[PDB]
């Protein structure tokens, strides 16, 4: 079995591997989450359209089980890795305690994954960001984010990727009781987020949103228009 | 003519050229010892003449030996790294012994110069080892061949020889045989001594003494490996 | 040893992963393999590299292999990784076949084999395949389907895609070229030789020069068939006369 | 062993006042038959230990190679410590249970005697890891003929002499040649004191009286 | 970059890795070893750096078993290893073929696994070299040295150390071969005392063991009446 | 420069450096001294506070009744080698009924600290250990080194400025043996003193004292335990 | 152990350096032709020894596998040892499952399997030997060559080691797909002799032909009546 | 070049020298000990408004009576933290009783230095764990407070301050510390002495405090009683 450190210290205390894990994540497509009063909202750029590429098979939104999904930012291979531990991570709960594993549940799993790759012999940290999102079954959103590094944190809304700064001052601004009252005002505070990064608008913004005890919604592009024209 | 790109010369990988420096420079070391070996093969007999230096008084000479016995029929005389030697003395000796063990009959010469040399390219392909700086003389009677002379090298290759030599002077020497044999052979008889000694005698510019050289011989009539004594040595060399 | 490591597995100061960054520049200095998927099929048109005389024609094809009964796939690197991959393909679909006895669906094998190719990006020491795979196949959820995999082991569906050698420039002529819901296997098979005769800057397509699979379904029963060098050779004249047509 | 097979017979030990005696008949058994008449069952440890040994004769072979080699360890050493008579019996307890555990048991029922620091050491081992220390000891049939007989005289006078375990053992070993149909009428007598092991030849109960 | 691993020859044919191995063992004191008639007495010269020290600590001349002896030098820490390897060796030969362990196949066996540290790089090769000596009625008197590369010789009379060179010129001038171990003790504690160099060297303790008929074959220190004779004679020598 | 980076390369002199460096660590603890008489083996140690508002740290360990060691270096390898004592004198007692001679306990420290010396990406030993134990051969005191190199001492001092308690020892070492307890662990302070910044003293607070015995198993003495001992210097 | 990282890597040229060198052995070795007629397939190689001490019949370049599968090679000796051992024990497995003669394009792809494994796995370099492997089965002849890559390509005619492509160049002029193994057998002579420098002899050459009956070296004494004419 | 267990020519490990400097880059973490308790507080560092401050955890509970503070890679301490309850209540399972807090800190500073890449283990750490952790507790011995660094090494420390502004808390610590203090004199102090050293400005949402009192179990803290303390700060 190859052995060596791949995740070291460095003078000045910097493990080096995983600041150039997070800038494969800076490198990524944008990725914004809005915590919502009954809807949790995500949504992605869709960097570019390709017009002859199947979008079903380019999803960066996916669902880890009924009540969980999650968004990422960075290497797609890395995240399929860790979505589908994660999948099998609340399944296997599910069987060992017989009731639906809690957002912070399998945010904690995969960012302690995403910390044993940063201190394991042979292995290099994963570049990808990601946002867990779902509703706990008391009924209460939740928004996590997970780092490179494995540190996990709830926000009330949060941006990953290329362009996360830039949105990130946005929702700081942008986001009150106010724009988040109505689901149609969430949903357009997470377009008009990504809209301050995306260029074409509309055209290359997937998103997706999770109302209470239903199963994940992606949005269809005629509907993302609606909302898009709204917000103009 | 001689790139090098990479740890070309410090592990065992192909040069630009596809040369693999290492496997060369474990060939230096067979010359590192400073002794020569001779080996040639007659028309019932195989003798393996070696030089001896026992360096101070003080050392016991019965010791200072290059020629082994892997099976009683079965003769080596090492050059090169005495401890790498002894290595693969051993290796021999115990594949010789497995081979019995499973087959019912004793190895092949050949086949153990084709184990060994076997053994000997794996070091040749895998970095975590250096080869082994020795080469492996074998002399023995086959049933149908007769006297076989065998030689393995650290690089993994081998092959019969009517008379062979390795060492410092392996070049003069291969010159020195091949005249002889090419003449009428290793003049066919157990006196094909008289062939080797001379010529380790001539290539190392030495009128030998019977304590300077040991001889080892497989012969039809007595097939078990022996190595002649001073006396028997004394014998050969007073007759020259 | 730490000295003679190599550490292919590991980021650099950007984040890229530079082993594989440059296994993806040898995947662009192979042959040209482009995939055109139809309403009626699905295509995959790769450009000879073996075409010295002394050499046999002993195998159904060179690039194209046949991983399912619904399933193909053609592929463009080092031809050593490709003979792995491709057997690991076969199995992963056998695999499947035993555990469900259904044929395995098309986007299942694809993850399955980048699922593999990731991990030697990740960990292990070793260098990752320099091979990029164009899949094609039918399955009973999503029809008649064209993907493209990388030495990343990221995967993407696509409607046309071209790997290789002059890749770009074919996907810029199939990008201008291409009707989706309009494509009919006869229009696929036109556009390939289009794409190939701009691709293939060597002469004119040679037919020998050329390898043309095609995937449908004829009877409840998917059908994988290599062009014949004699329908091969119709196909590059109806091109020369059409093109002469419009001149 | 699940099935032992060449076995011996009793072997006795006795304390006296500056030593142990050990007693056990030159006999190895193959289920009734005498096979092997001349072998000792006997063993000297060290210079203050010696060991008896009853069962299995190659597993009581397999001990003496193991503890021979244990002792041979020890004293390469030159540090100036030995392993007691008590170390040894300690360890016999360990290895017997050790095997039993694994339910790979070494049939033999060993006797240790020894002598350190003016002090006498006598003590059972069994092959299910039971061990204990006593004044006297007796296995096999002699747990039933000689030990009564022993333990009589060991109540009345509890120090005896030299002479005096000497001739009780003699004794004992009679009447185990009189009742045991798997003993045999020659032993070797072990003798521990601060002058060391001594194992005395081929002695015979020979002193038997027939009046029928 | 030719001399940092074992695994690697240089462009001349040398693994220097085991070279330095060996310059350790020319840095040390001098173990002298003389074969006689009658069997073999080791000598060593033990300097003694602390005065804090217990006399014996770091003691140079070991019983691999009870008719082999020990003598080391270089590092300690490695002839330590090499002695736990030869007991060990001797151990299972007796209990594998049942009989003390020939003191050749001793040497051949322990020289193995020293050769052993001399091809990989995820070893070092041992810094120590030892004469190992033995006595039986079969075989007679036996002298061994084995060398950090894993070269194993007998010898009548070996110097292992910083002294190497002068002890042989020394127990050259000897007919061992004719002299007895009693005679021979003397002339081992006269060597260290002539060989060990007082300006440079501090102090040292003379370390004297021998196997021989007088000893019935087995290993043992020189019991010290004879040690202390001796030495009186290698001072008086010295004069 | 290229021959100071691992343990399994020699260098062109014939010296492992990583050893030399690993050995400077124990240069770098807090003094112990240790010192036998003819009945007792005293070990005393300077432990060192942190802060004005940290405890020293601990530097006398128990390993069995008939055995103690102060610690310099490394304190989790220290542990490690504590545990290794600790068990191999728990299995001596478990199969020979016997305490584990303290000389043979030495014996398998040095094989275990040798073996890390040799094997490729494993590190030396960084912790010198004082050990005392009292045995059928009578009070014993031993210093180990990373180096894997062990010695038997009559009295020692490993760590920080212990040069300055060597030459006291050196100097009383011929009165030691004829020494009462309380006169044997007063020279053992004296010494240890002669390795204190200038101005400083022993306090009750800085000292600890481990003992053993023909009739005293290993005892640490700490805080007030200490005074008896300090009080008369 | 054992070093557990790929000695083989990609170079930013998107090239593996280590199979490029191990090519570089490959024509470097002494010449090799492979010829497949319409009913055999001949396969010659020059075997010319350092010195008239050498046992010319004790060590073998054109090696049977099985009875049908043959193989000759052009680079390192010792590194094809290994590999005709691995053919022989994979053509072995195969007889031992499917009862029948292994197909040559099967044992072609099991041993390029093995090749390719010395390009990726840890500590281990390229096998230095390109292989031609010639084979009768299904009544047909079939001629295959093996790269240290792991490639395996289908042949009518090649040659490898010194003066391969000027060889290939003779055989594209030569080479006419309605021969017999007796004219074959004469123009992987003429291929050879082309590049020799010296005299051919029947122990300067060695060559083995496949055919319905089987594999088989062409004995010293058989080869001196092809040098004859 | 230099593999995880390098010495230094100072002997000193490299990477468990660099895994310190990580601690220096940490949010400040003061723990002081009293008779009435411990009192653990530590600054939160919240980057965001939009950031949930409460998903931000710097103290923990290893058991009822023992809690953590943690300063530097917070993800790298959740296996040290894990390491701590299994063991607390292996304890309880074997013995029924309650871990000591120096127990707790001895098990969990051996998992320290236990890194390499030499084949160790299958699930070998492959570097030191860039942590400082502030243990206090309430075992038989009363209030106490103890400190691990990532180089293995634990203390008993009355008051101490880790994190990027101890090399200023812990002079302040060493200016208001005195053995009689009370846990409410204590709860300010370390509240005084953090709106100091904190860059933004002290409230009830952007530092974390809790306390294991004698009789009382492991308290973090609420808004409400936070609030209070800071009225008075």
């Amino acid at each position: 079995s190859y052995d060596r450190a791949i995740t070291v210290f460095s003078p000045d205390g910097h493990l080096f591997q995983v600041e150039y894990a997070q800038e494969a994540v800076k490198k990524g497509s944008t990725a914004v989450g809005v915590r919502g009063r009954d809807i949790v909202v995500l949504g992605v750029e869709k960097k570019s359209v390709a017009k002859l590429q199947d979008e079903r098979t380019v999803r960066k939104i996916c669902a880890l089980d009924d009540n969980v999904c999650m968004a990422f930012a960075g290497l797609t291979a890395d995240a399929r890795i860790v979505i589908n531990r994660a999948r099998v991570e609340c399944q296997s709960h599910r069987l060992t305690v017989e009731d639906p594993v809690t957002v912070e549940y399998i945010t904690r799993y995969i960012a302690s994954l995403k910390q044993r790759y940063t201190q394991s012999n042979g292995r290099r940290p994963f570049g990808i960001s990601a946002l867990i999102v779902g509703f706990d079954f008391d009924g209460t959103p939740r928004l996590y984010q997970t780092d490179p590094s494995g540190t996990y944190h709830a926000w009330k809304a949060n941006a990953i990727g290329r362009g996360a700064k830039s949105v990130r001052e946005f929702l700081e601004k942008n986001y009150t009781d106010e724009a988040i009252e109505t689901d149609d005002l969430t949903i357009k505070l997470v377009i008009k987020a990504l809209l301050e990064v995306v260029q074409s608008g509309g055209k290359n913004i997937e998103l997706a949103v999770m109302r209470r005890d239903q199963s994940l919604k992606i949005l269809n592009p005629e509907e993302i228009e609606k909302y898009v024209a709204e917000i103009e | 003519r001689g790139s090098s790109a990479g740890f070309d010369r410090h592990i065992t990988i192909f040069s630009p050229e596809g040369r693999l420096y290492q496997v060369e420079y474990a060939f230096k070391a067979i010359n590192q010892g400073g002794l020569t070996s001779v080996a040639v093969r007659g028309k019932d007999c195989a003798v393996i003449v070696t030089q001896k230096k026992v360096p101070d008084k003080l050392l016991d000479s019965s010791t200072v030996t290059h020629l082994f016995k892997i099976t009683e029929n079965i003769g080596c005389v090492m050059t090169g790294m005495t401890a790498d030697s002894r290595s693969q003395v051993q290796r021999a000796r115990y594949e010789a012994a497995n081979w019995k063990y499973k087959y019912g009959y004793e190895i092949p010469v050949d086949m153990l110069c084709k184990r060994i040399a076997d053994i000997s390219q794996v070091y040749t392909q895998n970095a975590e080892m250096r080869p082994l700086g020795c080469c492996m003389i074998l002399i023995g009677i086959d049933e149908e061949q007769g006297p076989q002379v065998y030689k393995c090298d650290p690089a993994g290759y081998y092959c019969g020889f009517k008379a062979t030599a390795a060492g410092v002077k392996q070049t003069e020497s291969t010159s020195f045989l091949e005249k002889k044999v090419k003449k009428k052979f290793d003049w066919t008889f157990e006196q094909t001594v008289e062939t080797a000694i001379t010529c380790l005698s001539t290539v190392l510019s030495i009128d030998f003494k019977p304590s300077e050289i040991e001889v080892g011989v497989v012969t039809v009539e007595n097939p078990k490996f022996r190595i002649l004594t001073e006396a028997e040595i004394d014998a050969h060399l007073v007759a020259l | 040893s730490r000295r003679y490591d190599s550490r292919t597995t590991i980021f650099s100061p950007e984040g890229r992963l530079y082993q594989v960054e440059y296994a993806m520049e040898a995947i662009g200095h192979a042959g040209t393999c482009l995939g055109i998927l139809a309403n009626d099929g699905v295509l995959l048109a790769a450009e000879r590299r073996n075409i010295h005389k002394l050499l046999d024609e002993v195998f159904f094809s060179e690039k194209i292999y046949k991983l399912n009964e619904d399933m193909a796939c053609s592929v463009a690197g080092i031809t050593s990784d490709a003979n792995v991959l491709t057997n690991e393909l076969r199995l992963i679909a056998q695999r499947y076949l035993l555990q469900y006895q259904e044929p395995i669906p098309c986007e299942q094998l694809v993850t399955a084999l980048c699922d593999i190719k990731q991990a030697y990006t990740q960990f292990g020491g070793k260098r990752p395949f320099g091979v990029s795979l164009l899949y094609i196949g039918w399955d009973k959820h999503y029809g008649f389907q064209l993907y493209q995999s990388d030495p990343s082991g990221n995967y993407g569906g696509w409607k046309a895609t071209c790997i290789g050698n002059n890749s770009a420039a074919a996907v810029s002529m199939l990008k201008q070229d291409y009707k989706e819901g309009e494509m009919t296997l006869k229009s696929a098979l036109a556009l390939a030789i289009k794409v190939l005769n701009k691709t293939m800057d060597v002469s004119k397509l040679s037919a020998e020069k050329v390898e043309i699979a095609t995937l449908t379904r004829e009877n409840g029963k998917t059908v994988i068939r290599v062009l014949k060098q004699k329908e091969v050779e119709q196909l590059i004249k109806k091109h020369e006369e059409e093109e002469a047509k419009a001149e | 062993t699940q099935n032992p097979m060449v076995t011996g017979t009793s072997v006795l030990g006795v304390k006296f006042e500056g030593g142990v005696v050990i007693a056990a008949d030159m006999l190895g058994s193959y289920g009734s038959l005498a096979r092997f008449r001349n072998i000792s069952r006997i063993m000297r440890v060290n210079n203050s230990t010696m060991l008896g040994a009853s069962g299995d004769y190659a597993d009581f072979q397999y001990l003496k190679q193991v503890l021979g080699q244990m002792v041979i360890d020890e004293e390469l050493l030159g540090d100036g410590h030995s392993y007691s008579p008590r170390a040894i019996h300690s360890w016999l307890t360990r290895a017997m249970y050790s095997r039993r555990s694994k339910m790979n048991p070494l049939w033999n029922t060993m006797v240790i005697g020894g002598y350190a620091d003016g002090e006498s050491f006598l003590g059972y081992v069994d092959m299910l890891g039971v061990a204990y220390e006593a004044p006297s000891l007796a296995t096999g049939y002699g747990a039933y003929l000689a030990q009564p007989l022993l333990r009589e005289v060991l109540e009345k006078q509890p120090v005896l002499s030299q002479t005096e375990a000497r001739d009780l053992v003699e004794r004992c070993m009679r009447v185990l040649y009189y009742r045991d149909a798997r003993s045999y009428n020659r032993f070797q007598i072990a003798t521990v004191t601060e002058k060391g092991v001594e194992i005395e030849g081929p002695l015979s109960t020979e002193t038997n009286w027939d009046i029928a | 970059g030719y001399d940092l691993s074992a695994s690697t020859f240089s462009p001349d044919g040398r693994v220097f890795q085991v070279e330095y191995a060996m310059k350790a063992v020319e840095n040390s004191s001098t173990a002298i070893g003389i074969r006689c008639k009658d069997g073999v007495v080791f000598g060593v010269e033990k300097l003694v750096l602390s005065k804090l020290y217990e006399e014996g600590s770091n003691k140079r001349l070991f019983n691999v078993d009870r008719h082999v002896g020990m003598a080391v030098a270089g590092l300690l820490a490695d002839a330590r290893s090499l002695a736990d390897i030869a007991r060990e060796e001797a151990s299972n030969f007796r209990s594998n073929f049942g009989y003390n362990i020939p003191l050749k196949h001793l040497a051949d066996r322990v020289a193995m696994y020293v050769h052993a540290y001399t091809l990989y790089s995820a070893v070092r090769p041992f810094g120590c070299s030892f004469m190992l000596g033995s006595y039986s009625v079969n075989d007679g008197a036996q002298l061994y040295m084995i060398d950090p590369s894993g070269v194993s010789y007998g010898y009548w009379g070996c110097a292992i150390g910083k002294a190497r060179q002068a002890a042989k010129t020394e127990i050259e001038k000897l007919q061992m071969k004719e002299m007895t171990c009693r005679d021979i003790v003397k002339e081992v504690a006269k060597i260290i005392y002539i060989v060990h160099d007082e300006v440079k060297d501090k102090a040292f303790e003379l370390e004297l063991s021998w196997v021989g008929e007088l000893t019935n074959g087995r290993h043992e220190i020189v019991p010290k009446d004879i040690r202390e004779e001796a030495e009186k004679y290698a001072k008086e020598s010295l004069k | 420069n290229q021959y100071d980076n691992d343990v399994t390369v020699w260098s062109p002199q014939g010296r492992i450096h990583q050893i030399e460096y690993a050995m400077e660590a124990v240069k770098q603890g807090s003094a112990t001294v240790g010192l036998k008489s003819k009945t007792h083996a005293v070990l005393v140690a300077l432990k060192r506070a942190q802060s004005e508002l940290a405890a020293h740290q601990k530097k006398i360990l128990h390993v069995d009744n008939h055995i103690g060691i102060s610690i310099a270096g490394l304190t989790a390898d220290a542990r490690l080698l504590c545990n290794f004592m600790r068990q191999e004198c728990l299995d001596s007692r478990f199969v020979f009924d016997r305490p584990l001679p303290v000389s043979r306990l030495v014996s398998l420290i040095g094989s275990k600290t040798q073996i890390p010396t040799q094997r490729y990406g494993r590190r030396p030993y960084g912790v010198g250990l004082l050990i005392a134990g009292y045995d059928d051969m009578g009070p014993h005191i031993f210093q180990t080194c990373p180096s894997a190199n062990y010695f038997d001492c009559r009295a020692m001092s490993i760590g920080a400025r212990s040069q300055s308690a060597r030459t006291y020892l050196e100097r009383h070492m011929s009165e030691f043996m004829e020494c009462n307890l309380n006169e044997l662990v007063k020279h053992g302070l004296r010494a240890l003193r002669e390795t204190l910044p200038a101005e400083q003293d022993l306090t009750t607070k800085n000292v600890s004292i481990g003992i053993v015995g023909k009739d005293l198993e290993f005892t640490i003495y700490d805080d007030d335990d200490v005074s008896p001992f300090l009080e008369g210097l | 152990r054992g070093y557990s990282f790929s000695l083989t890597t990609f170079s930013p040229s998107g090239k593996l350096v280590q199979i490029e060198y191990a090519l570089a052995a490959v024509a470097g070795g002494a010449p090799s032709v492979g010829i497949k007629a319409a009913n055999g397939v001949v396969l010659a190689t020059e075997k010319k020894q350092k010195s008239i001490l050498y046992d010319e019949r004790s060590v073998h370049k054109v090696e049977p596998i099985t009875k049908h599968i043959g193989l000759v090679y052009s680079g390192m000796g010792p590194d094809y040892r290994v590999l005709v051992h691995r053919a022989r024990k994979l053509a072995q497995q195969y007889y031992l499952v499917y009862q029948e003669p292994i197909p040559t394009a099967q044992l072609v792809q099991r041993v390029a399997s093995v090749m390719q494994e010395y390009t990726q796995s840890g500590g281990v370099r390229p096998f230095g030997v390109s292989l031609l492997i010639c084979g009768w089965n299904e009544g047909r002849p079939y001629l295959f060559q093996s790269d240290p890559s792991g490639a395996y390509f289908a042949w009518k005619a090649t040659a490898m080691g010194k003066n391969y492509v000027n060889g290939k160049t003779f055989l594209e002029k030569r080479y006419n797909e309605d021969l017999e193994l007796e004219d074959a057998i004469h123009t992987a002579i003429l291929t050879l002799k082309e590049s020799f420098e010296g005299q051919m002899t029947e122990d300067n050459i060695e060559v083995g032909i496949c055919n319905e009956a089987g594999f088989r070296r062409l004995t010293p004494t058989e080869v001196k009546d092809y040098l004859a004419a | 070049d230099r593999g995880v267990n390098t010495f230094s020519p100072e002997g000193r490990l490299f990477q468990v020298e660099y895994a310190i400097e990580a601690i220096k880059l940490g949010s400040t973490a003061i723990g002081i000990q009293t008779s009435e308790g411990v009192c653990l507080a530590v600054e939160k560092r919240i980057t965001s408004p939009l950031m949930e401050p409460s998903s931000i955890e710097k103290i923990v509970e290893i058991d009822a009576h023992i809690g953590c503070a943690m300063s530097g890679l917070i993800a790298d301490a959740k296996t040290l933290i894990d390491k701590a309850r299994v063991e607390t209540q292996n304890h309880w399972f074997t013995y029924n009783e309650t871990m000591t807090v120096e127990s707790v800190t001895q098990a969990v500073s051996n998992l320290a230095l236990q890194f390499g890449e030499e084949d160790a283990d299958p699930g070998a750490m492959s570097r030191p764990f860039g942590v400082a952790l502030l243990f206090g507790g309430v075992d038989e011995k009363g209030p106490q407070l103890f400190h691990m660094d990532p180089s293995g090494t634990f203390v008993q420390c009355d008051a101490r301050a880790i994190g990027s502004a101890s090399e200023g808390a812990q002079s302040s610590l060493q200016e208001v510390y005195h053995k009689s203090m009370t846990l409410k004199e204590a709860i300010k102090s370390s509240l005084i002495i953090l709106k100091q050293v904190m860059e933004e400005k002290l409230n009830a949402t952007n530092i974390e405090l809790a306390t294991v009192q004698p009789g009382q179990n492991f308290h973090m803290f609420t808004k409400e009683e936070l609030e209070e303390v800071i009225k008075d700060i």
